[PDB]
């Protein structure tokens, strides 16, 4: 009920932000590695 | 006590465990 | 800190 | 195998049904306990010598016992504690894994051969052997709230009408009583004894003669005369059954009718066996019971039965009595089960949501939801079959392995879905091709996980069992998951998939799905071109790898190490040690002060104080005291300022002002069975036969020397009691003989007047109880009182005790200790809040090296376990390394390719160390397990990537760079999905507030760091290692 609803809403608001940070590291590492590779 | 103690002397009754010879202490009378 | 002790006063009396 | 079961879905369904039935049967019948048998088996022998000082008990009792207890196999170490009260305790701790039910018989049988070699008094009291490594399931305190009943009345009521019923329920093992039942006390009176010309030996003889049972026989005897018809039993004199009957015992009757009665010379009452321990619950007199769980029993059911049985008895409870539960362990098990259920539900919902987000197909989402519970039930069944139980560690392993099950399901489903999308074939052939391509990788990773987790179970000692639970659970979960992925899942991919057309990956629809697919494809293209660019070069990132390696090594060296984190159990101990010579009155005053402080200045935190006077963990006596403070539920103690640590720190800070007492407060270890204090135990042993004064001086010098480094050693305190003044009575033997007084009479009078003698047994209200004889307080309480006792000479006159005896003073130790047969003393204390235990151990060893020659050092308790890390030397990690190397070389034919796979291992260890350093947690068992799990996950990702690249390179003619780029493009969605699932599922472990949250926090932090860093730094690095290995070893 209330605990189930709070667990669901927390999961659905936490998945997209976490995926956002993970894509952020993907972007950042890709760019820095591209910059460093060409020296 | 028959010998060793004189009138007006002060003998510790409490705090003996936390005290050691040759240490400055705050002495208070107890009743 | 300063340690504190509880002391008694020695005075003679008849018994 | 997978294609074989693809054509036969119901064969896989039948296997799944069998596994589910086995899991249900296993969960129906399985023992439940807080912890497994972690502590080593231990047997304690207890003997009592009433009214005897430490030296008499040490030489005359425990010497003979120690001498005759040699030859017992699997013995680890023995310790012995004597006392001035008259109790001696010998604790023998054996090796781990041995059957205690045979060692107990061995020690008992060896003891029974030394019984006739002991004094008579200890034999009459009797010695008892028991198992101390059992742990208490609960303690039930019973209190009086009006003032009628005293400790003795309550203890007898418990022993009579509560002990039997509580012991006779289901699942209850040993039941211990913390009090003593009644005993007829006979208090003499020296004035009355002198008045009637009597001595205590006369009273003893009269009691022995008039309180005995005689076998009268039988009317109409066994050989009958010819013609007998009557037969019955003769009931002659029996044991006395009342105080009024004991008061009518004759002592001296003349022929003219004049008589002396026992009541005329002594006071008869009903008291306790020993007035040494006074227990007060919240200021009221109380008694207690200790209930231990029997082996192979359900904890929750036993607790519920105990509560129901106790609640049954209130109508028959006499006067004012109340039942309380100061300490019970069921809430921890209930919390563990609740956490398991919550983690399972959260993982299922989360994986369904992420599959709907990515694969956009409900039929794909529903596949794992009917596969993970099958593996869970299979793990339950296998764990039940092996012989394990439902502890607080096995369920932790299960919540850890949920992620592995989700990973396997994600890998299989995503591979089949992408094959269908990029091939256009329908579920059947696509599933066949995907299973044929991935079966070898699945078998290889299963073997790798088994090889990396099995050797952890070969540890010895407590660490051995702690690692064994997790290792067995993890390997069982991995095996069941890979078997399920081989059998059940391919059928699901065969049947429950919709054959959508190629190109319809959501790009034909708008909203969140099409847009999200758009950034996903854009980011995938960016990542692929970036990794191609970085793979164009080789030597630029080797320096980055070396930098990561050296940073990880520095972090590993810097991180402090410990054994097991402390936890908020809601109960903590407070110890009071008065100065030498202090009586019971001052101890009671100090205990009352402590109770008042706890119940006044901490009303919102504490719940009850169970003060015990006369007994302490250091040593029993009228000088020490203990108090077990229990707190309210964790729901009512929010924040980190209302936990056990803050409470005990504030308590000791406040108690520092308590004069005439060094009151300390501490928290018991997380595993109560292993040790009683949270710090190391260190023992100094005499070897050159120095004695006691030299040992005491050496101990004091060592304590002063260790106190001079207040940076890594804290609360370094002795575990014994300091020497005390003693009263010495010397009897002039020739003066006593000249006056006409026998030495036996003098010895008996002195031993039965001041020490107390146990005479006979009697039947009280239908039970057996002892009868004790001792003087009446006021006549045995000061030295001058020794002159009040009179002894009868041969002439019939009474001579005073002061006419042939003298008196003087001496110094004696009230507690003598022995270790392994040699005199020894113990120092117990913890380390600094910001340093490792091992460094403190090494510095303590160095300090002990400076001791005067003739004194050695040793460890005991958890310290010994901490010294059992010789198996934790690289001799085992290297074994695991070669085993996994052999497995990897066997999976794919190469002696050099597994190097690339192993190069990914540090990339998760670095993140685990980073998380540990950020949170500040120490290197312990739970962190080690989490680190191993992260290593396994990173190895799994590396295995998948390398296997796909090798298959692309070999089966087709794809070049090195092209095949590597295609493989890393292909294995991107599964890796991200699995990483997201694991990271989001381990959120509660990191965010856990309390209720045994230390292990959860440690494991969650390690898992988070390892998973995040491995996911970030493996995709960019594994191809580099692969291409470098292939080109260098071309």
């Amino acid at each position: 009920m209330l605990e189930l609803l709070k667990s669901l809403v927390f999961a659905v608001i936490m998945v997209p932000v976490v995926m956002a940070i993970i894509l952020g590291l993907i972007y950042g590492l890709g760019e820095v590695f591209n910059i460093f590779s060409g020296v | 006590v028959t010998e060793g103690l004189k009138a007006g002397d002060r003998v510790v009754i409490s705090g003996l465990q936390k005290v050691r010879p040759g240490v400055q202490v705050k002495a208070q009378e107890v009743t | 800190q300063m340690p504190a002790v509880g002391v008694v006063t020695v005075k003679t009396e008849p018994l | 195998m997978p294609n074989f079961f693809i054509d036969r879905p119901i064969f896989a369904w039948v296997i799944a049904i069998i596994i589910m039935l086995a899991g249900g049967l296993a969960i129906l019948k399985l023992p439940v306990a807080q912890y497994p048998t972690i502590a080593p088996p231990a047997v304690t022998i207890s003997a009592s010598y009433p009214g005897a000082d430490a030296k008499t008990v040490q030489d005359t009792v425990t010497q003979v016992i120690e001498q005759n207890m040699n030859g017992i196999d699997n013995l680890m170490y023995m310790s012995s504690n004597s006392d001035s009260t008259g109790t001696v305790q010998i604790t023998l701790t054996f090796e781990s894994g041995t059957d205690a039910d045979i060692a107990q018989v061995q020690v008992q049988n060896k003891l029974q051969l030394a019984m006739p070699l002991l004094p008579q008094e200890v034999q009459q009291q009797g010695v008892s052997v028991e198992k101390s490594s059992s742990s208490f399931l609960m303690v039930v305190g019973v209190i009086n709230t009006d003032g009628t009943m005293t400790q003795e009345d309550i203890s007898d009521y418990v022993a009579a009408n509560m002990k039997d019923a509580i012991s006779r329920t289901s699942g209850v093992g040993d039941v211990q009583l913390f009090g003593s039942q009644y005993a007829m006390r006979i208090w003499m009176n020296p004035n009355e004894l002198n008045k009637f010309q009597l001595t205590p030996v006369d009273v003893i003889t009269a009691i022995k003669a008039q309180n005995a049972q005689v076998a009268a026989g039988q009317l109409g005897g066994t050989p009958p005369v010819k013609g007998q018809q009557l037969n019955a039993s003769i009931i002659a004199q029996t044991r006395l059954t009342s105080t009024e009957e004991f008061g009518k015992i004759l002592l001296k009757v003349n022929q003219d009718g004049s008589r002396v009665l026992l009541r005329d010379v002594a006071k008869i009452e009903l008291g306790g066996e020993n007035y040494d321990i006074i227990a007060e619950f919240n200021g009221q007199p109380a008694s207690g019971l200790g209930i231990k769980l029997a082996t192979g029993a359900n904890a929750l059911d036993t607790a519920a039965a105990i509560r129901a049985e106790l609640a049954k008895m209130e109508p028959f409870f006499p006067s004012g009595l109340k039942i309380v539960y100061p300490y019970d362990t069921t809430p921890f098990v209930k919390i563990s089960i609740h956490e398991v259920v919550k983690t399972l539900v959260e993982a299922i919902i989360l994986v369904f949501l992420v599959m709907y987000l990515f694969l956009q197909n409900f039929r794909a989402t529903l596949i794992p939801t009917i596969a993970v519970p099958v593996v869970l039930l299979g793990t339950f069944a296998v764990l039940a079959a092996f012989g394990f139980s439902i502890n607080t560690l096995t369920m932790f392993g299960m919540v850890l392995a949920i992620g592995l099950l989700v990973d396997d399901a994600i890998v299989v489903v995503e591979n089949v879905e992408r094959v269908m999308a990029e091939e256009g074939l329908p579920p059947k052939e696509a599933t066949r091709k995907s299973m044929g391509q991935i079966q070898g990788a699945l078998v290889g990773i299963a073997m790798v996980l088994s090889a990396v987790f099995v050797p952890m179970a070969f540890f010895g000692g407590s660490t051995g069992a702690i690692y064994r639970q997790f290792s067995i659970t993890i390997v069982s979960a991995m095996a069941l998951s890979v078997l399920v992925a081989l059998i059940l899942t391919p059928a699901l991919c065969a049947t429950m998939l919709k054959p959508i057309a190629k190109g319809d990956h959501g790009e034909g629809k708008k909203g969140f799905f099409g847009w999200f697919n758009r950034m996903f494809e854009k980011s995938t293209h960016h990542y692929t071109d970036s990794v191609g660019g970085i793979l164009r070069s080789t030597g630029r990132y080797l320096v980055l790898y070396l930098i990561i390696v050296v940073g990880m090594a520095y972090l590993f060296v810097r991180l402090p190490s410990s054994f097991l984190p402390d936890e908020d159990q809601g109960v903590f101990m407070t110890m009071v040690q008065l100065p030498a010579g202090a009586t019971q009155e001052r101890t009671q005053k100090v205990l009352n002060e402590v109770t008042h402080y706890y119940l006044t200045k901490e009303k919102n935190n504490v719940e009850s104080v169970f003060a015990v006077n006369g007994f302490g963990f250091a040593g029993r006596g009228q000088n020490t005291g203990i108090a077990f403070v229990s707190l309210k539920d964790w729901a009512d103690r929010p924040g980190e300022e209302n936990k056990v640590e803050a409470i005990t720190m504030r308590a000791t800070r406040a108690f520092s002002q308590i004069k005439d007492a060094m009151v300390f407060a501490f928290n018991l270890p997380a595993i109560v069975e292993l040790g009683t204090a949270t710090g190391f135990d260190f023992e100094l042993i005499d070897q050159a036969g120095l004695g006691h004064e030299k040992l005491t001086q050496a101990r004091n010098q060592l304590l002063a020397e260790a106190a001079k480094h207040p940076d890594m050693l804290t609360s370094v305190r002795p575990n014994g009691l300091e020497d005390t003044p003693q009263f010495k009575i010397d009897i002039d033997q020739e003066k006593a003989q000249a006056l006409g007084v026998s030495i036996n009479d003098i010895n008996t009078t002195l031993g039965a007047a001041w020490g107390g003698s146990y005479v006979n047994d009697f039947i009280d209200r239908g039970r057996v109880k002892k009868v004790y004889v001792m003087s009446e307080a006021k006549y045995r309480m000061l030295p001058d009182d020794i002159g009040d006792w009179y002894v009868r000479a041969a002439d019939g006159q009474m001579v005073p005790f002061s006419a042939f005896s003298s008196s003087r003073w001496e110094y004696g130790s009230p507690r003598l200790e022995r270790y392994n047969g040699l005199p020894s003393m113990e120092i117990l204390g913890q380390a600094a809040p910001g340093k490792s235990t091992g460094e403190a151990m090494e510095l303590m060893e160095q300090l002990a090296s400076k001791l005067p020659t003739g004194v050695g050092y040793d460890w005991t308790g958890m310290s010994y376990q901490e010294r059992l890390s010789g198996n934790q030397a690289p001799s085992l990690y290297a074994i695991s390394l070669i085993v996994v190397f052999l497995c990897l070389a066997a999976l794919y034919e190469s002696w050099s390719i597994p190097f690339s796979v192993m190069l990914v291992v540090p990339l998760g260890v670095i993140g685990a160390l980073l998380a540990a350093t950020f949170r500040g947690l120490t290197n312990d068992v739970y962190f080690q397990v989490g680190l191993l799990t992260t290593i396994g996950l990173s190895a799994k990702n590396a295995i998948l990537i390398v296997e796909f690249a090798k298959d692309l390179m070999d089966k087709e003619g794809k070049g090195l760079i092209e095949a590597t780029l295609d493989a890393v493009r292909m294995r991107l969605r599964p890796i991200l999905m699995t990483s997201l699932a694991f990271i989001l599922g381990v959120m509660p472990l990191v965010i856990s507030t309390g209720a045994g949250s230390g292990a959860q926090n440690a494991v969650g932090t390690g898992v988070m760091g390892g998973m995040v860093t491995a996911t970030v730094l493996a995709i960019f690095f594994v191809p580099v290692f692969f291409v470098v290995v292939r080109r260098r070893f071309s």
